[PDB]
């Protein structure tokens, strides 16, 4: 019930869109849904989310899945993202989702 | 975005003092809250648990957290995090723990 992240690889050309999709559901609370990228030291830097620019957060029909997508994808993009959930019970907590890696590549002249 | 910082991530305090964890948050808008929630998380931990909310500063964009007398027990990550409404952001804190 954490949420789900994929793929855990993401792999694009700079320039073209990058889709992660996050799975989550919660039949008790609300809470908005939220997009991070991993910085160096490890701080999550929050860049988008459902329900509230470079980044994309849409719900899809199934109700339980987003794409969290980078709508332009520049080389400096790479790096480590998790999306996560935040619930109250049975005390405040952080749910975060397995990391995932996307790797910008270069495209060729 | 209702997005949350920490301007200092690692307090390295001496053992038996006291110690104050915080992070800020950033809204457009003037402070609506009693919409505010804000909890300090130990990552490994459990609770009598022990870094209480001094509330008084939050129109000031502070979530700030007191801890008497650091223990042993003290020392390790912390999620800072603060809700308002149904948004949401957190940021990782550390205590460490000197003799
Ligand atoms: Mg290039």
């Amino acid at each position: 019930n954490p949420p789900t992240f994929s793929p855990a690889l993401l792999v694009v050309t700079e320039g073209d869109s990058a889709t992660f999709t996050c799975s989550f559901s919660s039949t008790s609370e609300s809470f908005v849904l939220n997009w991070y990228r991993m910085s160096p030291s490890g701080q999550p830097d929050k860049l988008a989310a459902f329900p509230e620019s470079r980044f994309r957060v849409t719900q899809l029909p199934n109700g339980r899945d987003f794409h969290m997508s980078v709508v332009r994808a520049r080389r400096d993009d790479s790096g480590t993202y998790l999306c996560g959930a935040i619930s109250l019970a049975p005390k405040v907590q952080i749910k975060e989702s397995l990391r995932a890696e996307l790797r910008v590549t270069e495209r060729r002249a | 975005l209702f997005t949350v910082t920490v301007p200092k991530e690692l307090y390295i305090i001496e053992h038996g003092s006291d110690v104050t964890l915080e992070c800020n948050f950033d809204t457009g808008s003037h402070v609506n809250l009693g919409a505010i929630t804000a909890s300090l998380q130990k990552v490994e931990d459990p609770h009598r648990e022990r870094a209480t909310l001094l509330e008084e500063q939050l129109p000031l964009g502070k979530a700030s957290f007191h801890i008497p007398q650091v223990q042993v027990r003290d020392e390790g990550q912390y999620q800072c995090i603060i809700i308002y409404g149904v948004a949401w952001d957190y940021k990782y804190l550390t205590l460490k723990v000197k003799a």
